[PDB]
């Protein structure tokens, strides 16, 4: 615990929100009567996101098919080959 | 980190060291205390060396610095070398304890 | 004179297995944190030490966790 | 772990303790591979063995259906010749999967756990090589696999060098399983199901004892039984 | 190929999320018979593959 | 490399019997992989 | 003394420090078996810290 | 009956780290400086 | 080929679903019981603060500097090693 | 960036922690990452793969 | 707070180099 | 929403539709392929 080059050090060279959010949700927690106003303003936000996961899952049910018929297209040949 | 701006450091305490080297040795104070002890021709004062010993910390400080830099390593790299068996809300996270044990999984013995 | 015939094995207190034997079986939880960390290390390196044909009385401290 | 691995509505897991759950299912297998060799007397309605049958075709880790493979390899070891749970609990879907994986020619442990699982499962032999050789996709990958399971990862004498100049002495793990089982399904006699697979496949194994001189000592009894 | 298989960086299929209500999607047990599909298809694939030189 | 004191049924040339046993297979599985 | 002058070069005191807390810790290992091959075991799990569900998710969004 | 006998050496490595390939080349230094040391005893 | 990208795409895509789904579940079960989720919330939040505030004395110029040793019994994580540390010969 | 540290978990826990407790107070906005990916015009392009797919298949 | 004693009585000027005490000045 | 609804309600029963309809087009190529590898065999 010296300080012998501190001062050489000093010549040469010279948040907020989640603090309120977080006294927000412990103000939240007090009286029952906000809680009820939470539930249903939660209970919206999970249906903006089931209308989000349709909209993913509608989408793999198109990109499998093309590669299933990318293995028609090969399984086919083999409707010949092994004829032959 | 930056080698330019750690040479501007290390350029200005050679300039102390070579500063306080020369220095003459026959170096003595005289304060304005010296009055109440009624030193006679030959009496020997007892603050005849408050500016000596003040010119030699420095001095040997000064050369004794990468010295205190190398046991500020063997501090560091042994209190921060552990750092999850001493510090309490680290060695309590889930993701700590995870790893900690399952490092210690003894492999599985084939029948 | 009588404190040079010390015998040499117990002045250093309790040995190790006896602590985390106690350690578990008080209530302390940080006690109890070491004494886990040091049977999983002693499980793991050479687990014979925590045989349970050797130390019977140590399954029923291992099922009230 | 089993109303995980279904899909079930009662107690749908909370995602946010998963890796509070996760490695808490790897350390019960670990137990319930090492304790399976004592509950070797396996009942008919087992909840282990439902259990773990359940887990097998959800699961996609390596190493957990390595250990649900050898977990039921050793429950069903002093078995029975006529009623346990092996003769009904496999719903068909499951044992078109373990057959499945000798299809992986890269991997090598899961080959031998999956030919150990079926040699455990084909050991009493009346109501088992029926039930093994019973369906068109898992009677019949057999056929292609297991002559071709033989010459595993040893160096035949190939003969494209011969072809484009212009001995292996020994045998490896699989192969090893391979002709063990194989000669252990030649012993179907009366001609049932096994011989009649047993016979389908001396005219492409004869191929390959005239490249490999150690398929000669082994594939004994099943040259024997022709 | 190798006797063990080649580990890499990027993931290779996760898994199909099975606590979503079923009231409401309705889907994702299509997507799971189109999947079941794939994979008899590729089984049967990967058998003709190695029964072409045998 | 931190060694220790215990109570055991086994003498000390027992106990250095066991790390044998242990440590040639831990050997084993190690320079085999 | 054997002390060195402290106008020598090596004035660095944090070159390979390497905190625990940047440490590697050990995920799952996802497998390639072949070009063919969708109904194998796809990756492992021994002794991880996170699933393959959060681990996906962290490649997914860096990648 | 009681045997005051002293423990085996535990490999209490000084850095920790949690991957497995960083650690085998030195618990495969710690078995040979261990079993070497250890086979003058028989 | 091209078949590795588009099983890419696929995997891509699927993360993608998993995200989602894991977004759905946190406001559900927030929908079922908001209590013990926001003390749930209030407690992991200010757990990974401290966690990540684990590491901000162990930079360049803040060990090279007299801001550690000094005055920084407010601190008293190291420089109380020392009793220890000497003790077992490390230095 | 291949490797995961401790600090990179907590760092992506604590993050989508807080990202999930802001869409409550409406502090922020995150439609860019809503409609980027429902985006309409794609979800009916796709859809009339699907009914391409369904004139070629009868 | 610690700092190191800023020790003024030894430091030789630098602008003037004619004012300091006479021990200090060769 | 009402985009996305449009968009969501009449695609199921083009989805359901679709599976289905490739259910019998790859059960009828099996069931015509199995035939054949028995004639094959033979």
């Amino acid at each position: 615990s010296l300080p012998i080059e501190d001062n050489y050090i000093r010549e040469v060279v010279g948040s907020k929100l989640m603090e309120c959010v977080n006294d927000a949700v412990q103000t939240l927690l007090q009286g029952d009567d906000k809680l009820g106003k939470v539930s249903d303003k939660s209970r919206e936000i999970s249906e903006k996101y089931i209308e989000e996961s349709q909209a993913i899952i509608q989408e793999l049910v198109k990109l499998t098919m093309e590669k299933l018929e990318s293995k028609f297209t090969k399984l086919c040949d083999l409707e010949t080959q092994l004829e032959m | 980190g930056d080698p330019d701006t750690e040479i501007r450091i290390s350029a200005r305490i050679s300039n102390r060291i070579n500063e306080l080297e020369r220095l003459p040795a026959n170096l003595g104070t005289y304060s304005l205390d010296d009055c109440l002890e009624f030193i006679t021709k030959d009496d020997l004062s007892s603050r005849m060396d408050t500016f000596k010993i003040k010119a030699l910390v420095e001095l040997k400080s000064l050369k004794l610095l990468t010295k205190q830099k190398s046991i500020r390593q063997k501090l560091i790299n042994n209190v921060a070398s552990q750092a999850h068996h001493n510090i309490p809300y680290l060695r309590d996270s889930p993701f700590t304890a995870a790893a900690q044990r399952s490092v210690q999984i003894r492999s599985k013995v084939i029948v | 004179n009588v404190f040079q015939s010390l015998p040499k094995e117990t002045a250093r207190g309790v040995d190790d297995l006896t602590r985390m034997e106690m350690a578990l079986l008080s209530g302390i939880p940080e006690e109890i944190k070491w004494s886990l960390k040091k049977y999983l290390t002693y499980s793991n390196k050479a687990p014979y030490m925590i045989s349970l044909r050797t130390l019977p009385d140590l399954l029923p401290l291992f099922k009230t966790f | 772990f089993q109303c995980v691995a279904t899909g079930d509505n009662k107690w749908q897991l909370y995602e946010g303790n998963a890796t509070f759950f996760n490695e808490l299912t790897h350390y019960t297998l670990d137990l319930m591979e090492a304790i399976s060799s004592y509950i070797a007397p396996a009942m008919k309605d087992d909840h282990y063995f439902q259990t773990l049958v359940s887990i097998l075709n959800y699961t996609k880790d390596r190493y957990m259906v390595i250990s649900i493979l050898r977990s039921l390899s050793r429950l069903l070891v002093r078995s029975k010749a006529n009623e346990e749970s092996a003769a009904d609990n496999l719903d068909h879907k499951t044992l078109s999967l373990i057959v499945s994986f000798l299809l992986l020619e890269c991997d090598s442990e899961l080959i031998i756990a999956s030919l150990d699982f079926l040699y455990q499962y084909i050991l009493p032999g009346s109501q088992r090589i029926t039930e093994l050789f019973k369906s068109k996709e898992c009677s019949l990958i057999l056929e292609a696999t297991l002559p071709n399971l033989l010459s595993y990862n040893i160096a035949t004498p190939d003969y494209h060098l011969l072809q484009k100049h212009k001995f292996p002495q020994e045998l490896s793990d699989v192969s090893k399983v391979a002709c063990t089982f194989l000669c252990l399904l030649s012993n179907d006699t009366d001609d049932g199901a096994g011989s009649a697979f047993c016979q389908r496949i001396r005219p492409l194994v004869l191929h390959k004892l005239a490249d490999i001189p150690p398929l000669t000592l082994a594939l004994s009894e099943y040259m024997e039984n022709t | 190929t190798q006797t063990n298989p080649v580990p890499v960086t990027y993931p290779t299929d996760a898994y199909i999320p099975t606590y979503l209500p079923d009231d409401k999607v309705s889907n994702l047990a299509d997507l799971k018979k189109l999947i079941e599909m794939d994979s008899r298809l590729d089984l049967y694939l990967t058998r003709r593959r190695l029964d072409t030189s045998i | 490399a931190v060694f220790d004191l215990m109570t055991s049924p086994f003498t000390q040339e027992e106990v250095l019997i066991k790390e044998i046993d242990f440590l040639k297979n831990k050997l084993l599985d190690l320079q085999s992989l | 003394s054997n002390i060195p002058d402290p106008t020598l070069p090596p004035t660095e005191m944090m070159t390979r420090f390497l905190h625990p807390n940047w440490y590697a810790l050990p995920t799952t290992v996802w497998l390639k078996y072949g070009n063919y091959n969708s109904w194998a075991p796809s990756f492992n799990e021994n002794g991880t810290v996170v699933d393959s569900t959060t681990r996906g998710l962290i490649w997914l969004e860096r990648i | 009956p009681l045997n005051w006998v002293q423990g085996p050496a535990i490999f209490h490595m000084l850095t920790s780290p949690y991957t497995q390939d960083e650690i085998i080349n030195h618990e495969m230094n710690f078995l040979k400086g261990r079993l070497l040391e250890l086979q003058e005893i028989t | 080929a091209e078949d590795t990208a588009k099983l890419r795409e696929i995997t891509k895509l699927a993360l993608q679903l998993n995200s989602s789904a894991q977004k759905y579940q946190f406001f559900h079960e927030l929908s079922l019981h908001p209590r013990e989720t926001l003390t749930h919330y209030l407690w992991s939040s200010k757990q990974n603060e401290l966690v990540l505030q684990g590491d901000q004395y162990f930079n360049e110029d803040a060990a090279r500097t007299s801001d550690i040793y000094s005055n920084n019994n407010n601190d008293r994580s190291l420089m109380g090693n020392i009793s220890l540390l000497y003790s077992q010969g490390r230095l | 960036y291949n490797n995961v540290t401790l600090k990179n978990l907590t760092a992506f826990q604590l993050l989508s922690q807080r990202e999930n407790i802001c869409e409550l107070l409406n502090l922020v906005e995150s439609t860019e990452r809503h409609n980027s990916i429902i985006n309409p015009e794609r979800q009916r392009m796709s859809l009339e793969e699907m009914k391409k797919m369904l004139d070629a298949l009868k | 707070k610690k700092e190191f004693p800023v020790n003024l009585t030894i430091k030789k000027n630098v602008y003037d180099s004619a004012q300091d005490f006479n021990a200090l000045q060769d």
